[PDB]
Parts: structure tokens; sequence; C-alpha cells
């Protein structure tokens, strides 16, 4: 684990890793590998990760012991069919269905895929079969919070009386279905977790596009001049009703009878048959259908065609660490400007409009789809006349908004539809209340080219570099030096500790821990001794002097405790500027469980930072931006 | 299939973070100071709130100041791999270690042990006279071990040489 990891995945994700081409390998499992390492063994795969035990099924509900799952037959296609196919051609209908236990949002979600064979090429790696290289293992690619993960699973499916309890085909033979579903259950950690999930969700997972949805009950004015644009783009549209059948909106042209202009809706059914009383639809459908969902798509989906208008796109990542980057909500102006900040600059306009969504990454907590979600939301602000500057409390205490997301939901992903005058707009993703530990991704589907960046600082440290040469002592201080040490008349970490502590009686607080001293020293001991003379000790004393002015200039009490949110400010006073990530490491490595940084740590930090800096600065005498090191040398700096 | 001591600890977790299964440095500290501040044949006042803090940041890949229960195990285990060495080299029961036996416990923890590096250790965790208590001894290895890994991670191929940009640096270095 450790930063090292979250940090080496960056160089890797920056290369390819995650994109379709190079999608991640869930639980570090290799298809080719395992497959190959299963044929040569003469065996059939056996997912040690997602065994065919009860726990894969569920916990409480489809949970063990429970009857819902009691007495079960994990049989593979072969063991129950004859010449099972993985996927054969592209029918005009689906034939798909759920067993007892199965849910039902899979039926719609899967269906669509079926009837757009290239969308299905993204999820199911059409290149598997029960005859050519069969080892009882298949794989699939799923999109997750911004990047593609690859899941390997064995074909043991849960039956009971030769009947498949979850997702399957009416007419046997094909199984890509039941498997892509076993897969998805795995990545989500179990079957029972699919129990709920939004058609709108699992579908983004299956494609990577963005799912916007509407209540036909009370729809928008431009409800129409959109679907057209929708299909027009390549997006997919569905529609359900309080009957319990999921349809598809395959298109709709406003055919004009030159006297009436009777626009129509070309609804379609995945399962084939169609029948009714009305017309296509008399658009009297709004009075007939209850729900509508259009899923605009990530442009590399249709790797060809040149049919359908292709969206534009840019996505970024961000986090909210409690007591530091977790403001969230205009309402809390005491933190809000502390959230992450990103720049979106619209060039030319329509003939701009953009889709913006804030989906929120998984969190240990959550065990079922839909459950345990945070209340995210987001505001966007108008740029007066300007990046390298993380917007301050002032900027928001000022400008009131300029269209803020239409509410904070208690759900994964949040999108809104915008259209704006080709200016630079800023947006502040965040949670409802403040202090909410969690991560996220912000995507953006536009119409024409968009430059998505981030409003934040850069590592910037420039302290006062004094060059007093064993002088500039004012003597009053000089005099008051040697008499503190003794013989050699130098100081030591521990000497410095008592010496220093013995220097207080103004205001919790209790001088500094040795560790601090230990590093106070470390930031100055050049000769490699382990002690300090007048010059450095001077710098220290004075540096301290400065430091201390700030803790106090802010701990406007007698607490000897300052709110973590202060620290950002603070660091600025001490001449340190850093992007969101560090402050987190700074509060994570330095605050309290209550989110208070005592004075000692406050300085243990300021000091240490300066040291590590200098060491870095010093070692990069040319300013290339990188400081190469071998193990040994690394291990030395490493230990503090 | 985990030992009984882990089970009781496991139980101690859910009772804190619940399903979130996480502990904070502080939390980790007592959770640790009550299992080692037990059996007398080993002396110490307990892990200081800084030692735990590195234990936590060193195992933290999401920068939240929390220790996952699985990541906990890893550490705890290593802690035990060393709650030995030390206990074996501190016979004085004074709760420290021989200045010239220090180089003895660190080879009993399997390390390259270089001159320069040594000092570093000595100047950072030992007492005025040159002695290291249980706390700092163990606290050292976590952190040490961490860097041996952080380096192994940053170096995918094997050019026995990692390379970092400043942010990468301040991170590795600052979160420990």
């Amino acid at each position: 684990a450790g930063i090292a990891a979250k940090l080496a995945k960056d160089r890797e994700a920056a290369e390819g890793l995650g994109s379709h081409e190079r999608a991640i390998k869930y639980l570090n499992q290799d298809y080719e590998a395992l497959r190959n390492e299963c044929l040569e063994a003469g065996t059939l795969f056996q997912d040690p990760s997602f065994p065919a035990i009860p726990s894969a099924l569920g916990f409480k509900e489809l949970g063990p012991y429970s009857s819902k799952t009691r007495g079960m037959r994990w049989k593979r296609p072969t063991e129950i069919c004859a010449d099972p196919q993985f996927i054969i051609g592209g029918a005009t209908r689906t034939d798909i269905c759920q067993g007892a236990l199965g849910d039902c949002w899979l039926l719609a979600a899967i269906a669509s895929l079926t009837l757009n064979e290239e969308i299905l090429a993204r999820v199911v790696p059409l290149n598997q079969s029960f005859q050519e290289n069969y080892a009882g293992i298949f794989h699939f690619q799923f999109w997750q919070y911004g990047e593609w993960v690859e899941v390997v699973v064995d074909d043991r499916l849960p039956t009971k009386d030769g009947e498949l309890l979850f997702v399957h085909s009416a007419e046997g033979s094909e199984f890509w279905s039941a498997l892509l579903e076993k897969a998805y259950a795995k990545i989500n950690g179990c079957y029972e977790a699919l129990s709920g999930g939004a058609t709108t969700e699992g579908f983004e997972d299956f494609t990577g596009g963005i799912a916007e949805w509407y209540e036909l009950k009370k729809p928008p004015p431009n409800l129409f001049k959109i679907i057209q644009k929708a299909l027009q783009k390549g997006s997919l549209l569905g529609c359900s009703i309080d009957k319990g059948h999921a349809y598809s909106v395959t298109g709709a042209e406003e055919v004009e009878s030159n006297g009436s202009l009777q626009k129509l809706i070309r609804i379609r059914n995945p399962w084939g048959e169609v029948e009714w009383t009305g017309r296509w639809m008399s658009f009297s459908d709004f009075l007939r259908h209850y729900s509508r969902l259009e899923i605009c798509n990530l442009t590399p989906d249709t790797l060809t065609s040149d049919t359908y208008k292709k969206w534009k796109l840019t996505k970024m990542d961000g986090n909210w660490r409690r007591g530091s980057t977790a403001g969230g909500c205009r309402n809390y102006p005491n933190t809000f400007w502390m959230n992450p900040q990103y720049l979106i600059k619209l060039e030319e306009e329509d003939e701009c409009t953009f889709l913006v969504g804030l989906i929120q990454k998984h969190r240990r907590r959550q065990r079922k789809m839909g459950e345990d979600m945070h209340t995210i939301g987001f505001g966007i602000y108008e740029v007066p006349e300007e990046t390298n500057i993380h917007l301050s409390k002032n900027f928001f205490l000022t400008n009131r908004a300029r269209e803020r997301s239409d509410t904070f939901i208690n759900l994964r992903e949040v999108l809104n539809r915008f259209k704006l005058p080709p200016g630079e707009y800023i947006l502040v993703p965040s949670t409802f209340e403040p202090n909410k530990d969690g991560d996220f991704c912000i995507r953006v589907f536009s119409e024409k080219k968009a430059d998505y960046q981030a409003v934040d600082d850069e590592i910037e440290a420039n302290l006062e570099e004094f060059d007093i040469s064993e002088d500039d002592i004012d003597d009053g201080v000089r005099r008051l030096f040697a008499q503190l040490a003794g013989e050699d008349a130098e100081i030591s970490a521990f000497e410095l500790q008592t010496i220093l502590r013995r220097v207080l009686a103004k205001r919790k607080s209790d001088g500094f821990s040795i560790e601090t001293c230990k590093i106070m020293v470390d930031m100055l001991d050049s000769d490699g001794s382990g002690k300090l003379g007048l010059k450095e000790f001077y710098i220290l004393w004075t540096k301290i002097q400065k430091y201390q002015k700030i803790y106090r200039e802010i701990d406007v009490d007698r607490s000897g405790t300052m709110n973590s949110y202060e620290m950002r400010k603070a660091l600025e006073e001490a001449g340190f500027k850093m992007p969101c990530q560090l402050h987190q490491v700074i509060v994570a490595r330095f605050a309290d469980d209550q989110l208070i940084i005592d004075f000692d740590n406050f300085v243990r930090c300021l000091v240490r930072l300066e040291t590590l800096f200098k060491i870095f600065k010093q070692l990069d005498p040319e300013n290339t931006g990188t400081i190469e090191l071998d193990l040994i040398s690394w291990l030395c700096f490493s230990v503090l | 299939n985990e030992s009984e001591e882990v089970r009781q600890f496991r139980r101690l977790f859910a009772q804190l973070a619940g399903d979130d299964m996480e502990v904070s440095a502080t939390e980790l500290m007592n959770i640790l100071n009550k299992v080692v501040t037990r059996h007398p044949d080993l002396k110490t006042d307990g892990f200081g709130i800084d030692t735990c803090r590195s234990m936590v940041a060193v195992m933290d890949s999401d920068t939240t100041g929390k220790l996952g229960f699985e990541e906990f195990k890893y550490l705890w285990n290593n802690i035990k791999r060393w709650q030995a060495i030390y206990k074996q080299f501190d016979t004085d029961r004074s709760g420290t270690i021989c200045s010239s036996e220090l180089p003895g416990a660190f080879e009993a923890a399997g390390f390259h042990l270089n001159e320069h590096l040594y000092n570093m250790i000595i100047r950072r965790y030992s007492d005025e006279s040159g002695n290291m208590d249980f706390d700092n001894f163990i606290s050292c290895l976590v952190r040490l071990d961490a860097m041996f890994r952080a380096f192994k991670s940053l170096d995918k191929d094997g050019t026995g040489q990692i390379q970092v940009n400043i942010q990468e640096w301040l991170q590795l270095t600052m979160y420990s």
C-alpha cells in the first residue's frame, strides 16, 4: 500500500493503464495466463477470488443459511445443456430473462448491449467459446469511476433443479449473459449487491458513457429537440413504466402533415413482439410512458461509423480529505473554497453546451449498489479576468454563483445539462456537509473542444535565506548563547530540546518533542556533526520566532491548538504553497483525531518541509525537476 | 483462517469503525498499547502517538490517515516478527539495547546494514547515550521496511534506481 503505490499507479495510468486498450486487471488476474495455465494442467479454472461457495451469492438475504440460497448447484454450461455457445451473431430480439433470485435491471441493461453489437464489443471480449481453448474461464471489461477494469471469472453458475437462478436466456445455448453477470457481481463483490442498482448505473459501467434521466411526468421544454440530438449523437434511450418492461427509443422525426406537423416517437422492443392502441407513437406517449433515460457515450466507443455526432470529452480526479480538502457546500463558506477547483474553458459554441457529471468512487463501507452513498453536488463560478492560484475564501465570499447544480443528491454520479457563453467557468465539486472522506471523478461531455484543468497551486517554497557569517548577532543574543551549552559551547538535539523548552513562560503546550529538535538540527547540520553553533542556532531561534508568530496570530485563544483548515493559510505565511494532495498528507500525517494540529507538530512540519525541500532543491542543481537515486542513497534520505 | 489474536483484534475494529474497518493512529496506538504493554519480560511505556502515525501513513495509499484492517495485519505481523529480536537483545530489561548490539538486532531483522544509513538510524531513534527503546526500535523498521518497498514499487523494471519529481518526493518523504 503506502503512497508509493498510489503513486506508481499514476505513472502507469498516465501511460495507458485503465484505458480500454490497457485496462486494469482486477485482483491481478491474467486471462491468457490462468487460461493457458489451465489447459496445460488439464483442468478447469476455479476462481480462488470469487469461489462458487455461498458467500459469492450474498450475505444477509441471499445470505448463507438462508433458504433463498440453501441447496445449490454450481454447474457449468457444459454440465447442463450441450454445445453451449458464448455468443452467436446479433439477433433482432434478445430472449433474455431472470431466474428466481436474479434482479431485473440487468434485463434492460444487457438487452441494449445486445441490440448494438459494437457497444457489446467493449464489455464482452467477443473471443471466447466452449470449444476452442476452453478451460472454464472467460473475461469482461467494465468501466469504473473513470477507468476500465478487466474481470476473470469461471463459468460455475448457480442453478437449482437445472434452473439458472439469475441472468439467462430463454432458449439455452448462449451464456455470455449469465457470465458477464457473474462477472459484474464479482467486481461488486457478490450477486446480492446487484440487488437494486440503477439501470442508469450498471449501464455506464458497461459502456463508459454518461446517463442523464428524465421524469416524463413533468418534462422540460426542450424535451424533444434533444432526443433527436440524442439519437443524433449515437446515445441510447430506454423507457419504463410503473408494463414492467424496459423499452428503447430508436429514433423520432417530427414528420409534418403540413397542416398538423405530427411528430412521432419510434419506440422499439428488444424482445421482438410489439402491439398496441395508438399509431411509432402519437407522442401521446408522454401520457403513456413513465421513465426515460438517454446514455450519451464516451466517444472512443464507436471506433468507427462517422455516423452520429461525436461528443467531446475530458475527465479529472479529486478527493476530499476530512479536515483539509473537505469543505463542500456554498453553505459552509468556512471550507468551501478549500475543495478541489478545476478550470473548464469553452472555445466556440453551438450552431457552448456541455454535460457535466460528478460520480463518486467506491468506499469500503458500501456493500450493495445504491447504498451508503454521499450527498455530492457541485457549483460553478464565473471567471472575472484570469490557474496556478487555488481560489481563496474571498473569491467565493464574493461572486455568488452563475448556475449551480440543481441540488445535492444522495447518489452515485450527478449530472446537469448546461449551455454557456464561451467563457472560462470554474466548478467546485464537493459533498453536502463538510469533512467527508471520499474520492471522485468529474467527467465532461461537451459539444466542441474543451480544456479541463485545475485551480490549485504548485509546490512553491522560498524561505528567507540568511547568510550571516558567525556574525549579524546583535550580540545581545550572541552574549546569550554559549552560556546555554557549556564546554564545547554547541548544542545537540536533546540539548536543544531542554535548552529550548527552558525557553517559554508566555501562554496544553510544552516545548517540542525531541523528534522535532532532532530535525531542527537535521535541517542545519551540514558538517555532519550532530551539533550547532551560533550561526545556525541563530537562524533557528529566529525562524522559531517567526513560526510562533503565526500559530498565535491564529490560535486567537489560549488553546495551543489550531483547526487543520488553518494550516493551508499558515503554510502560506511560512512561505510554502502546495496543491491539494500534500496538504492532505500534511493533515493526515499531522493533525489530531479531532483535527487539531498542536504547535510542536505545526513546526515539526514547517521544519521538515523546508529540509526535504532544500535537500531536493540542492540535489537538483540544474532544475530539471527530478532527483534520481539508487536504493542505498534513497534509504538514507528516507529515514526522515 | 486467521489466528485467534487477530480475531479478537478484528472484533476490536468493527467496534470502532464498524463496517468501515479502519483505525486512526491514536486508535491504533492503544489497540497496540495493551497487547505489548502486557507481558513483563518486555519493557516499554507504549508506542507514542508518532510511531503509530508512521505505521498508519506508511500503509496508507489513499491519504486519509487510516489503517485498513488487512493492512493492519501486515504491520502487526511484522511488529511481532520484531517484538522478538528486540526482546532477545534487551536482557537488561531496562528497555533499551546495547550500543554495539544495535548492529546485532538489525542483522537479525535481515538488512544490508550500511555505515551511512546506520548513523541515520542512530540519529533519529536512540537516546542521548545512544540507546533505542522498544518504541523507536520497532518504529524504525516499519518505516525502514516501507522505503525498501516504496523503492521496490517506484522501480518496476529493475534499474536499481528510482527517480522522482518534487511532488513525488515531498510525498514519499512527507507521509511517513
